[PDB]
């Protein structure tokens, strides 16, 4: 199966990707919409 | 007025999240300021410091969102390069938010010395 | 059973200070939904201060208000529409708060892997202790099916 | 008969898998992307505001491929995750 | 329970053992202190209770697992076609222990392809794989073949008490479950009951490819229903 | 418009990341030890739902 340090890396990667997509979305929406 | 109610409610929230009712229910001792290596017990005075910390942090963000213009209007009313005073004050607000977050993490690491992310 | 102050930081990182700030900003526009938000905030702040079990019901509002606050900030410091000074001032703040976001992600992962991910039936120099399941299974396999077991009330649900 | 079968069973031909299990993960991933691409287009087709006929003739032809890929992708992902089909 | 899979090309074995030691009972109850004392001094001294069992699996087994009815057991060790399993408690005289063992093998060394027709398969599956000196009062050997198979011939080396053919649905079995062929046996002995059940059957390519087709038909029906309910005016 | 299709794609992707995050953040005792029920009250919840599933909704 998958070990623990791998699931930790996976959780952290999911979180980072989520928070980066959220920041990009907010920037796009705030710059291109009054 | 909206401002009076806003301030009172925010101050009550800040007092409530700083473990104020812990000194009321439990009868703790003012000081010996922070009880080291204790995650569940606390001196009473720690409710008077954290408030300040919290009371400052939130405060700064409100200034960033709302009163950036008031500071230019009243500190340097020259109005020649207002867009520059705005930028400088925003940068300083960010720097001070960072300094106070660092202070918060420092006190939290005092209360729990096994903390990997101390911000400083 | 009152809760001390470090737990509020333990359970929410970087989002404890933003919560009062967001209540304030939500007390500056004062629409109809914002009254509900503020009442929720104040009531659950008190209740969680008193009882340590109600923090759960206080997290959804912490989150909401925090979000609101942060969003407001971004609405000013991520809206780029040259004057490079303003660009520097926007970059500084937006980067500081994205840094805080990443730090929050790391803190959250650490806290949940260290404090809220411990089994209950097995007890972990640093060997595994499986005495509860061993004894319960013995009881299950080598006792009569209609036997009555008398023990303290803490273990009745596992027994 | 048992002996006749036991002798039939010793035919030099042995089972050879269609797609080796070691390379089934990769396929899955690949399939996944396609399953996500084409399918998504079909969903966007709805709401085009064109004629009903065009939006149907397009939705069906895009789904008769999204499905065909998604079935294989599901089989491969199940096999790769340890739950064999 | 032996599950054959052509897509993954694997044969999964899973056994459930209701075991009991019928030796001399323990007089004066069970004393953990006496057990620890014996362990302390009596090194490799023959006993009449069960401490460790040694399951002998087929060559090249993988993904072993040893489970109980209250979660899994962590005292298990698999080396060189061998699997040592230690129960939760030492089975003394008159005690029971119901548990499960499982593992996986390559389907290449258990399924041969008939040279008569490329779509006709034969299988030789062992009857027993367990402890070196055990006794079985009841065996139910179930073989699960894919969703499309059609049994063609069957042979058992030792007499059976009942043989049945049915279907049992499993993961992603939509039309009709796996073909399940069950043999029943009464008095089997570990080393004496050698033999390989032989099962000839058919599996045409059209049944091979019917699984992704069924899954795709389900997904396609879901999509068509979503389209229908999304292109319908229910406004007032 | 163009933006109105971007903000949609992006949003979907975001909501797939959110899920992946939460789920992956909560499977830490299942992937280290085993998939089992943890505390006292969940064991009764499990007993009751198993009873429900086995017999009937009326009998439950
Ligand atoms: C929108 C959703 C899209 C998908 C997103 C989520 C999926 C990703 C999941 C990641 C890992 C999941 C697998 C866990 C690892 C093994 C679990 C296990 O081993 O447990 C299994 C349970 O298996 C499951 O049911 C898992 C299902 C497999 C998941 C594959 C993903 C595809 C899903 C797409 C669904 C499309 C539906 C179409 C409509 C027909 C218990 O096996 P057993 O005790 O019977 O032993 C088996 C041994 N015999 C057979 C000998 C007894
Ligand atoms: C709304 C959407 C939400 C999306 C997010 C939701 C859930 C994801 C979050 C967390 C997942 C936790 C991961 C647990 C994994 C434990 C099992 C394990 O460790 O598998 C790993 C293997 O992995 C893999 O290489 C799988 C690679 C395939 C990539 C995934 C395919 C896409 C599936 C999703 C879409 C499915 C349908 C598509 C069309 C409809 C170990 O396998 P093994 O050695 O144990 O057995 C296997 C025995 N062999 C090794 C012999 C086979
Ligand atoms: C506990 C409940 C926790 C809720 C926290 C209090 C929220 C009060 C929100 C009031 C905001 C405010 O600015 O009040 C103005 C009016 O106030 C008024 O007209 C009367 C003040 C509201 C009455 C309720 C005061 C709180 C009572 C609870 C505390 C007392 C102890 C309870 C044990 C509205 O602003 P505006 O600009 O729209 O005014 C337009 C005038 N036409
Ligand atoms: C309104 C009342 C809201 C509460 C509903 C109470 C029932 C909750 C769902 C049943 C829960 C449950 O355990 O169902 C099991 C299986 O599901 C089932 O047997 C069927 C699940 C639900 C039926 C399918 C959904 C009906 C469609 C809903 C439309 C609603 C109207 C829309 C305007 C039990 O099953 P069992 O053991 O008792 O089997 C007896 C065969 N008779
Ligand atoms: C674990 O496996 C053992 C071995 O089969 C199971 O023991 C069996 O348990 C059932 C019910 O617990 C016994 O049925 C009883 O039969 C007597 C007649 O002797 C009857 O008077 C009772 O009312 C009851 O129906 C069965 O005899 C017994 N088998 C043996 C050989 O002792 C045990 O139930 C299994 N435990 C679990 C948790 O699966
Ligand atoms: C051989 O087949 C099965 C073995 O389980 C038995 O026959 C069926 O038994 C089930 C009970 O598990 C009943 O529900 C069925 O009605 C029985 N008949 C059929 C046709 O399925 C029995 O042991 C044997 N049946 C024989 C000898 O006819």
């Amino acid at each position: 199966m998958i070990s623990d340090e791998q699931l930790n890396s996976l959780a952290i990667t999911f979180g980072i990707v989520m928070m980066t997509l959220i920041v990009i979305y907010h920037a796009v929406d705030s710059t291109m919409s009054p | 007025s909206r401002i009076i109610w806003a301030t009172l409610s925010t101050f009550f929230i800040i007092c409530m999240i700083s473990a104020y009712m812990f000194n009321q229910i439990r009868n703790t001792q003012l000081a010996g300021y922070f009880l080291p290596n204790e995650f569940q017990h606390q001196f009473a005075i720690e409710t008077q410091v954290m408030v300040l910390i919290y009371g400052t942090l939130a405060a700064l963000v409100v200034v960033l969102v709302k009163g950036i213009q008031f500071l230019r209007s009243h500190l340097y009313p020259e109005t020649k390069k207002a867009y520059f005073i705005d930028a400088i004050l925003a940068s300083f607000c960010a720097l001070f938010i960072y300094v106070f977050f660092a202070a918060l993490t420092t006190v939290f690491t005092i209360k729990s010395p096994a903390y990997p992310f101390p911000l400083l | 059973q009152p809760v001390s102050w470090p737990a509020f930081f333990f359970d929410t990182h970087f989002l404890i200070w933003l919560f009062p700030a967001g209540v304030f900003l939500l007390f500056l526009d004062l629409k109809d939904e914002h009254v509900f938000v503020i009442a929720y905030s104040v009531l659950c702040s008190y209740f969680a201060g008193v009882m340590v079990r109600l923090m759960l019901t206080l997290t959804p509002v912490i989150c909401v208000s925090a979000a609101v606050a942060l969003s407001k900030i971004f609405d000013i410091y991520l809206d780029f529409k040259i004057k490079p000074a303003a660009l520097l001032a926007k970059l500084i703040v937006s980067g500081s708060f994205i840094f805080y976001l990443y730090l929050f992600v790391f803190h959250s992962t650490w806290v949940t892997r260290t404090a809220y991910s411990s089994p209950s039936v097995v007890l972990p120099k640093l060997a595994l202790i499986d005495d509860f399941r061993e004894a319960y299974y013995w009881l299950r396999m080598n006792s009569d099916e209609d036997s009555k077991v008398a023990a303290w009330w803490d273990y009745g649900y596992q027994i | 008969t048992y002996e006749q079968l036991y002798k039939e069973f010793h035919s030099s031909k042995s089972f050879q898998p269609f797609i080796h299990l070691d390379t089934q993960p990769k396929f899955a991933i690949c399939g996944l992307i396609v399953t996500l691409a084409v399918l998504s287009s079909a969903l966007f087709a709805v709401g085009s505001k064109s004629s009903y006929i065009k939006k149907l003739f397009f939705y069906t032809i895009l789904s008769v491929i999204g499905s065909l890929f998604a079935g294989l992708t599901t089989v491969f992902a199940s096999n790769s995750f340890g739950v064999y089909v | 329970d032996i599950w054959l899979s052509h897509w993954a090309s694997t044969i999964q074995f899973e056994e459930y053992y209701e075991l009991t030691n019928k030796a001399a009972k323990l007089s004066k109850g069970f004393s953990r202190l006496e057990l620890m004392k014996q362990i302390q001094t009596q090194n490799m001294r023959q006993t009449h209770f069960v401490t460790v069992l040694d399951m002998l699996l087929p060559e090249g087994a993988t993904d072993h697992y040893f489970t109980d009815l209250v979660g899994l057991v962590s005292t298990s060790h698999a080396e060189r076609d061998h699997f040592f399993i230690r129960p939760r408690f030492p089975i003394f005289g008159g005690w029971n222990y119901n548990f499960t063992v499982g593992w996986t093998n390559k389907l290449s060394d258990f399924l041969h392809v008939s040279s008569g027709s490329d779509e006709k398969f034969v299988a030789s599956i062992p009857i027993l794989n367990g402890p070196p000196d055990t006794v079985y009062d009841n065996v139910e050997l179930s073989v699960f073949l894919p969703e499309g198979a059609e049994i063609f011939d069957i042979d058992s080396p030792v007499p059976f008490t009942n043989v049945s053919i049915e279907t049992q649905k499993s993961y992603f079995d939509l039309n009709k479950g796996h073909v399940k062929l069950t043999f029943s046996y009464r008095n089997l002995i570990s080393q004496v009951a050698n033999g390989q059940v032989l099962i000839k059957y058919d599996y045409p390519k059209s049944s091979f490819f019917k699984k992704p087709l069924s899954i795709a038909c389900y997904i396609f029906t879901a999509l068509m229903g979503v389209f229908v309910l999304k292109t319908l005016n229910m406004n007032v | 418009c163009v933006l109105s299709v971007f903000q949609t794609i992006l949003k979907l992707v975001i909501f797939v990341a959110i899920f992946g995050a939460a789920i992956s953040s909560r499977l830490f005792a299942v992937i280290k030890f085993e998939s089992i029920i943890h505390e006292f009250d969940p064991w009764f919840n499990y007993r009751a739902t198993k009873y429900l599933v086995n017999n009937s909704f009326y009998k439950f």
